[PDB]
């Protein structure tokens, strides 16, 4: 019926003056769109189909020519930023607005579905969606008492066009129009379906990821513990924008990071610093990074619940990039720590792992783990420790490695290991 | 970060 149609057909029936059978062509335009292999985009563009969709998305009295054109600028909507661009030219972004209060459910989920490719595109089409009110009835639809009796795919689509919506940076979405979602956001991140609460995670990820007032726009609405819950959770696809949340939170001040720590994060990272996923494992160091960079109560914290042993497992084995927010942690603990911590850090048996990554071609861990040793040694110093540090550092084949980054090319690598052979090693 | 668009696809 309306499949396998040329673009040829479509246009001569969109062009025919029977609003049935520019139904039947658009909805054979749709089908062209909904293909994987290679839906011809830009050829419905060149043909000028744009206008004429746009148009039948307000023609209330035939649904399925709503529903159809709303469909078809959806999957024009989803490719590149010309393309989404020669919708939005077309006044698609207020038709689908107005779409968003239709009576019919699932015209109303297409139209959040092609906002939220839209907002998607970035930080201008998702300015300007917001300035032509969407936040308004989007929110709107998700006003009920309990989110179960929506249903699952519309409410995951609704999810993920508002997390669209918190999306990207340069500038961030508009102060208002964050505290506006964040409540309904709170509520996503209860509900119970997996997709749901890894879109509101993601969210969260990037409203959490700017300055510390945007970490404290999300922090005050008191989501961190149900992110650290998230956090413990089973799938994988929950735990990513969960942990990415946390870091961003870890980021901001001490009294952020401390908020994080209250509500148990630390317990939960024995297991994502030994996760079989590289990129959990990498995440997790850098969060323990941004955890270590703060007070020395916070860094007696992290050492109460047992993790510097598990610093010193990721910096003996694991992906080089790990292993680079692992040294990262270090020179932070090292940098901020009591000298009883920096000493309990030795005790671990940091010191071989940490001279073993300074054989790495990498010039900035290099700096890292130099500054790292000049803190542990200024540490020993206090004690009198210094002789045994250097003994130590001799016997696992510390030394010839410093010796040798005294012909570095970089100048701070040169003088730090200068300095170190100079005062700690005659 | 995850994908920025989808298509409908059936």
């Amino acid at each position: 019926g309306t499949v396998n149609w040329s673009v040829e057909d479509i246009v001569k029936g969109i062009n025919s003056n029977n609003l049935e059978s520019q139904l039947q062509a658009t909805q054979a335009a749709r089908k062209l769109l909904s293909r994987e292999k290679q839906p011809p985009i830009d050829n419905i563009i060149r043909a000028g189909l744009i206008p004429k969709f746009v148009s039948f998305l307000g023609k209330t009295d035939c649904s399925p020519i709503q529903f159809e054109s709303a469909w078809a600028l959806t999957n024009i909507a989803s490719g590149t930023s010309e393309q989404t661009k020669a919708v939005v030219d077309g006044g698609a972004i207020p038709a689908f607005i107005s779409l968003l209060a239709s009576p019919h459910a699932h015209i109303s989920e297409q139209a959040v579905w092609a906002l939220g490719n839209i907002a998607g595109d970035g930080s201008a089409f998702r300015d300007l969606v917001i300035k032509h009110g969407a936040i308004d009835p989007l929110l709107a639809l998700l006003a009920v008492p309990d989110l179960s009796t929506l249903a699952c795919g519309y409410l995951r689509n609704l999810t993920w066009t508002l997390s669209n919506l918190c999306r990207n940076k340069n500038p961030a979405p508009p102060l208002d129009a964050v505290e506006q979602i964040l409540p309904t956001l709170v509520r996503l991140l209860h509900h119970n379906d997996p997709e749901v609460l890894a879109d509101s995670c993601w969210a969260i990820s990037y409203l959490t990821d700017g300055p510390n007032e945007r970490i404290e726009m999300v922090v005050k609405k008191g989501v961190v513990p149900q992110l650290v819950k998230l956090l413990g959770a089973t799938e994988l696809p929950i735990v990513t924008p969960a942990l990415r949340a946390i870091g961003n939170i870890v980021t901001g001040t001490d009294e952020q990071t401390q908020k994080v720590i209250d509500a148990g994060a630390l317990a939960v990272f024995p297991s994502l610093l030994t996760n079989p996923k590289t990129n959990i494992q990498k995440e997790a160091t850098w969060t323990m990074s941004n955890i270590t960079a703060g007070r020395q109560d916070q860094i007696q914290q992290v050492v109460n619940h047992g993790l510097v042993p598990f610093l010193v497992g990721v910096l003996s084995k694991a992906d080089f990039k790990t292993q680079k927010e692992a040294a990262w942690a270090i020179t932070n603990y090292t940098s901020g720590g009591t000298v009883e911590q920096i000493v309990y850090l030795v005790h671990c048996g940091i010191i071989e792992p940490l001279m073993n990554l300074l054989s790495a071609k990498d010039t900035k861990i290099i700096q890292v783990i130099l500054d790292a040793i000049s803190n542990i040694f200024q540490a020993a110093e206090k004690l009198g420790e210094t002789e045994k540090l250097s003994i130590m550092i001799e016997e696992c084949g510390g030394l010839d490695k410093i010796e040798a980054l005294q012909r570095h090319e970089n100048e701070s690598v040169y003088k730090a290991s200068l300095n170190l052979i100079e005062k700690y090693f005659s | 970060y995850p994908k920025k668009k989808k298509a409908r696809i059936e």
